[PDB]
């Protein structure tokens, strides 16, 4: 019951940069907060422990502390190896342990909109009694995004999936995908099925439709 | 060395059951507290379950009260979990960790060593072979520029799908998407190269898409109309 | 009227050497128990020997001679001397003061200043430094012949100039300084302990409210987080009782709360498993737990007591056996720096430089302050 909630969900920061990471317990917790650093395909390392303490082996980078019911995550200045995923955790008692929802620290770059494609569907899943229409957004800098799916500028809803890469190793962007399931049936009618995608590089959505 | 070590894990229809292991090395199951944390795809960490097999006590997440069962032989140096009537939901990594016994340090370092995690996916899918399309560009489209081709990697199982470009030689450019598991209990991948207008005509692209769980090797070509 | 130094000295004599001796066993003792603090009494003390050890020739002076037959060099001599002692015992008093306000506020931070090593290397420095500010006249005698007299042994009437300027810089930098620190280091004391105490009742009331709740409560959920938060309390206050030098009564109080943890967490799995004897079991151990401990926490309480009454108690020293003198040599700088009780101010000068001499007295005092 004793809930965590840290603040950053994602944080964007540079090589060098100074990162602060909040996270505050519902109710009092001793000095029992703990900060993992977990990288994706591994198991979370212990970082900081007893609030304060750093684990052998864990760079001096790393600090945080306790103040009430508020606990802090710092790294003094991030290296390459810092962009991970930071979690808090709450350890009062063996059946009481709760993490926050974890922070994720993004290499910061400067705003690029991506840009957008649309792949319509072809007679080789046609055929099958399905379709689906597949909106591509590239090379995107800052990772928030809208994509709205409309047939015949109606706004559709509960049929789309959505697929978003991780940071690309050499330029620090975002791929993003998105289909639009249809059954045939569905593809059977109206004339276009259009992409508008929203991000805050934009002045406004862009567009791109296909027209059956 | 200190080690944790998962095994056990796979693939198990809804409401059926297995039994995970933790193995330990270097210290001895008895000398500390074992949790299991469970990590969904795309989500946070979860705690699971405990055992301290030296004074008998167990607990779990409610989510899994009733359903799971941990327990631990000291003799083989292993701990085990036990999932019985599994549900979509439980499809996570579990991850075996170790946090010793209060007073003094090895409490309030908490959960020092993790094992390697074991995946355990409950799904009523079979084993299937993609569906693969060619997600052809459009010659109209960003006319002069980069276009973007790419296949549709449609209604497969089990999760680990290899797609590659001209069999290893584009990797530049090549974006591969994370499968989006779709409503039928099987998965979707996405994979998209950019390449320069011009070599639409000639440098001919083939998505090689293979499925070691199911023996199947799939090559398509990817073409505008 | 004239009698009075002479009586006061003769009783500061009789008094300082036996107690200055017994302060020095005293705090070579405490030495010798790594009391950092016995360090600075000792050199208390060696430094109120000193001065003593001239007052048995002024008694004499004031009582059958009419003049300073020892010469201008057992003038200077003693000037020295007595100038030296008040600033020695100033600068130590104050060294107490903010090492005191150091242990109690910082008590993780600076331990590296508390202890004998690092107490000595600061009394050589500052023996150093007082001894070079009043050695001055030791290196141009001119300076013993522009301020005192050569036939009686006091200070010339009127003050050259630089006498004066030297008597403010002293009685500012000597005194108000020194002082400053002690005040500012007397409330920061307050303060820490105020904090500390008021602190652990915070800890205490959530103890006794959350146990209150175990003994009434139902559902086993309530008790389940009626002791999450007894958790949280105890190691809040373990940590309370963590300190850097490792005191034989802290570790006591470090194994107690490990064992008041390990009954709150005996409890807690007993409670995840729904037995509802845990009421019973909680009930019953916690109780026995600090039924024991409370008596120790009564004595800490009374030592953080005992460390406010002495950065008082010094604080009023410095303020009765100094304030005085350096007032009235404050007032005469101002008139030779300015423009009638001016006569009238120069045996009330001279009874408060006497009054001075019970620093000698207070010193061995503050040995019932300490320990
Ligand atoms: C307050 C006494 C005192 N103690 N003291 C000390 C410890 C150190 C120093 C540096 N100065 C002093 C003084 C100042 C001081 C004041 C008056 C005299 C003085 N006047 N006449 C005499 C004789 C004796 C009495 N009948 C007339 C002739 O003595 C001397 C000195």
């Amino acid at each position: 019951d004793i809930q965590m909630t840290q603040s950053p969900s994602s944080l964007s920061a540079s090589v060098g940069d100074r990162v602060t990471i909040t996270c505050r317990a519902s109710q009092s917790v001793s000095s029992a907060v703990a900060w993992y650093q977990q990288k994706p395909g591994k198991a979370p390392k212990l970082l900081i422990y007893s609030a304060s303490s750093l684990y052998s082996g864990v760079p001096s980078r790393f600090s945080g502390s306790r103040s009430g019911t508020d606990f802090t995550l710092t790294i003094s200045s991030l290296q390459p190896e810092d962009f991970a995923t930071y979690y808090c955790q709450q350890y009062l008692y063996y059946s009481l342990v709760t993490f926050g929802q974890g922070t994720k620290v993004e290499i910061k770059r400067t705003v690029a909109a991506p840009s957008v494609f649309i792949f319509p569907p072809s007679d080789s899943q046609l055929k099958s009694g399905t379709a689906s229409v597949v909106c591509l957004l590239n090379n995107f800098y800052p990772r928030e995004a809208k994509v709205q799916w409309k047939v015949d500028n109606a706004l559709q809803s509960g049929n789309s999936q959505e697929s978003v890469t991780e940071q690309d190793s050499k330029d620090s962007t975002y791929s993003l995908s998105s289909t639009l399931t249809l059954s045939k049936a569905d593809y059977e009618k109206h004339k276009v099925y259009a992409c508008e995608v929203t991000h805050q590089g934009l002045s406004s959505p862009v567009t791109k439709s296909f027209n059956r | 060395e200190v080690q944790l070590v998962e095994s056990g894990g796979g693939l198990v229809q809804p409401g059926g059951s297995l039994r995970l292991s933790c193995a330990a090395s270097g210290f001895n199951v008895v000398d500390f507290s074992l949790h299991w944390v469970r990590q969904a795809p795309g989500k946070g960490l979860e705690w699971v379950a405990y055992i301290s097999s030296s004074s008998g006590s167990t607990s779990y997440a409610d989510s899994v009260k009733g359903r799971f069962t941990i327990s631990a032989d000291t003799s083989k140096n292993t701990a085990y979990l036990q999932m019985n009537s599994l549900r979509a939901e439980d499809t996570a990594v579990y991850y075996c960790a170790r946090w010793g016994y209060w007073p003094g340090e090895p409490w309030w370092k908490a959960f020092d060593y993790w094992g390697q995690g074991t995946l355990v996916t409950v799904s009523s899918a079979s084993t299937k072979g993609p569906s693969v399309f060619p997600l052809a560009p459009s010659s109209k489209s960003t006319s002069g520029g980069t276009a973007a081709l790419g296949c549709l990697v449609k209604d497969y199982f089990p999760e680990p799908v290899t797609v590659s470009w001209n069999s290893g030689a584009l990797t530049s450019g090549v974006h591969t998407f994370p499968a989006v598991l779709q409503s039928s209990g099987l998965y979707s991948l996405s994979s998209v190269v950019t390449v320069p207008s011009s070599s639409l005509g000639t440098q001919t692209y083939i998505c090689n898409v293979n499925h070691k769980p199911s023996n199947t090797k799939v090559d398509k070509k990817v073409e505008p109309k | 009227d004239h009698l009075f130094p002479p009586s006061l000295y003769i009783f500061v004599i009789g008094v300082g050497l036996p107690t200055n001796c017994l302060a020095l066993w005293a705090a070579y003792r405490q030495v010798q128990q790594r009391n950092e603090l016995g360090v600075y009494l000792m050199n208390l003390s060696i430094a109120d020997l000193l001065y003593i050890c001239t007052l048995p020739l002024w008694v004499d002076y004031f009582l059958h001679h009419d003049n300073w037959i020892h010469g201008p060099g057992s003038c200077k001599l003693f000037g020295f001397i007595f100038y030296t002692n008040i600033y020695i015992s100033i600068a130590f008093l104050c060294c107490i003061s903010v090492d005191r306000y150091l242990a109690v506020a910082h008590p993780l931070r600076f331990a590296r200043l508390r202890r004998v090593k690092t107490a000595v290397a600061v009394s050589s420095v500052v023996w150093a430094t007082e001894l070079g500010a009043n050695s001055a006249p030791l290196f141009h005698d001119e300076l013993f012949r522009d301020r005192y007299n050569h036939t009686f042994c006091f200070e010339k009437f009127p003050m050259e100039g630089w006498v004066a300027w030297m008597n403010l810089y002293r009685v500012f930098v000597g005194f108000l300084f020194p002082w400053a620190l002690m005040l500012l280091s007397y409330r920061g004391i307050l303060r820490a302990v105020d904090k500390r105490k008021a602190d652990l009742e915070d800890n205490w009331e959530t103890l006794n409210d959350n146990l209150k709740v175990i003994e009434k409560a139902d559902n086993a959920a309530q008790v389940k987080d009626a002791l999450t938060k007894m958790r949280a309390a105890a190691l809040d206050a373990q940590k309370a009782t963590d300190k850097s030098p490792d005191s034989p009564e802290m570790k006591d109080f470090r194994h107690g709360f490990d064992i008041l943890v390990g009954q709150i967490d005996d409890a807690l799995k007993l409670a995840n498993e729904g037995k509802v004897k845990e009421a019973q079991a909680a009930a019953e151990q916690l109780k026995t737990t600090r039924n024991a401990y409370i008596q120790k926490y009564l004595e800490y309480l009374d030592g953080l007591e005992r460390i406010k009454r002495l950065a008082l108690s010094l604080i009023a020293i410095v303020l009765v056996c100094f304030a005085p003198y350096h007032v009235l040599l404050l007032s005469r700088s101002a008139i030779y720096l300015g423009r009638g009780f001016e006569e009238r101010v120069f045996s009330a000068y001279h009874s408060s430089l006497a009054f001075t001499s019970l620093n000698c007295v207070a010193d061995p005092i503050l040995y019932c302050l300490v320990n």
